[PDB]
């Protein structure tokens, strides 16, 4: 049907305004499409925050707003507080459908950057033993909670077989992701080179180890 | 105040059906819709439908009007949800929001998760990993169904622990867990991961010996 779409990602200081859109692929949104946008906190956690273009649903901050600027409608932060790092997703009433955005990522820099930490674990002898080799690549400790996970073996991108979970936040609030690559101990041994490449505020961190 | 009360957690064969509820309290049932949201792992969300209680007025997207039944108990303030046809898509967190004019949900369920899944209570084989601070680990392979807990050391280690959610790989699920710990405590202290698996009473320790 129609597509909503949406910033993937956007990053502010605290105090700082920023302004989120969503735009549908018809052309203008207008007061009919009733604009929503929600906030999903983790685990899970669901608050109604704009509803019909422009009113806050019950006891939302007077910092959100909702507005049509343009053609396209548009949440604005004015002073962004830490706590306001969440997915926001808008919906539009469209050919009595609520269509979707994917979500906004917004990053509200209540710490400082952190790199990622990153450990690559080979297959133990046991779990060779059943002719599966796992490898895990875990990746702790980044902020901003976007990281992106490459797998390479004997330097040729891995294509399939490989599974990574979506960032969690640590309870420090920095947060954490982890990256399987699952081959047969029949094809682990035709290699020698495995990495697990790891990209954060585009820099890149590789640990690889060596099948011997 | 408004409390929006959800049925849990749902185990369900391919083919099969089911129903989810969800209660209203803190409001006037009969003058707002209630609408159900779909949450899949990492699909977005898609509204699925709305029902007004007042007259039974029902919306649905196209997509799930054939396998989707709404309706709404006003006596017991309960809305209902009846899936049928099951296939693995279906598994997803469902949502009931809180609906009016202009809008589908000003407040939230907490979201049911349903696992639609032909496999069998499987316990986890537990795997060690050793690199050889240094950090440690344990796989906690092939699984079903949800949940496992890890502990390290009994609870006796619990600072510098990482547990990441399960990936489901084929149809039983993967989890792995980590600690690390100053690079002289180990191997003089023995690091081991416990796995319990409830529904398989399955209850395993793993030490973790250098490479
Ligand atoms: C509550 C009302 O009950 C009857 O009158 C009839 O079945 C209507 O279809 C039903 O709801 C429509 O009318 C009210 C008018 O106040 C709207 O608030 C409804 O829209 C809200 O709920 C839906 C499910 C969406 O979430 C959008 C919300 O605004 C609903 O509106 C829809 O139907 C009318 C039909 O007259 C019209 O076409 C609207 O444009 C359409 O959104």
């Amino acid at each position: 049907q129609a597509v909503v779409t949406q910033e993937s990602a956007l990053t502010t200081s605290p105090g700082e305004t920023v302004t989120l859109t969503c735009r549908s692929s018809t052309g203008t949104v207008t007061s009919g499409n009733h604009a929503n946008w929600v906030q999903e906190k983790p685990d899970h956690l669901f608050t109604g925050l704009i509803g019909d273009t422009n009113n806050r649903a019950p006891g939302v901050p007077a910092r959100f707003s909702g507005s049509l600027i343009g053609d396209k409608a548009a949440l604005t932060i004015t002073g962004a507080q830490p706590e306001d790092e969440a997915i926001y997703f808008c919906a539009l009433w469209c050919n009595n459908h609520w269509i979707f955005g994917g979500g906004t990522k917004l990053t509200v820099l209540g710490q400082p950057k952190s790199s990622p930490s990153v450990t690559l674990f080979p297959p133990s002898s046991e779990e060779l033993e059943t002719n599966k080799a796992t490898l895990v690549c875990t990746i702790t400790d980044f902020y901003p909670g976007v990281v992106t996970v490459d797998w390479k073996v004997d330097g040729t991108p891995v294509t399939q077989g490989m599974e990574t979970t979506q960032p969690s936040k640590q309870s420090n609030n920095k947060y954490m992701a982890s990256s399987y690559l699952t081959l047969t101990a029949r094809a682990w041994e035709r290699h020698s080179s495995y990495s697990c490449q790891v990209t954060h505020e585009g820099h890149t961190v590789e640990k690889s180890l060596s099948r011997a | 105040e408004v409390q929006v009360q959800q049925s849990g957690t749902v185990l369900a064969r391919p083919g099969a059906s089911v129903k989810m509820s969800c209660k209203a309290s803190g409001y006037t049932f009969t003058n707002y819709w209630m609408h159900w949201i779909k949450q899949r792992p990492g699909q977005g969300l898609e509204w699925i439908g709305a029902i007004y209680p007042g007259n039974s007025a029902t919306f649905y997207n196209h997509k799930f009007r054939a396998k989707t039944k709404l309706t709404a108990v006003t006596s017991t303030i309960t809305a209902y949800m009846e899936l049928s046809s099951l296939t693995n898509e279906d598994s997803a967190v469902y949502y009931c929001t809180r609906g009016g004019h202009g809008y589908y949900g000003d407040y939230w369920g907490q979201g049911a998760s349903l696992t639609v899944s032909s496999a069998k209570t499987t316990p986890p084989s537990v795997y060690p990993l050793a690199p050889g601070m240094v950090t440690l680990g344990c796989l906690v392979k092939g699984y079903f169904p949800e949940p496992v807990t890890v502990t390290w050391n009994s609870g006796s280690l619990s600072s510098g622990v990482h547990t990441f959610p399960a990936v489901l790989q084929s149809d039983l699920y993967t989890l792995s867990s980590s600690v690390t710990v100053p690079s002289s405590t180990w191997p003089s202290e023995t690091v081991t991961c416990n796995v319990a698996h409830p529904a398989s009473s399955t209850k395993v320790d793993k030490k973790i010996v250098p490479r």
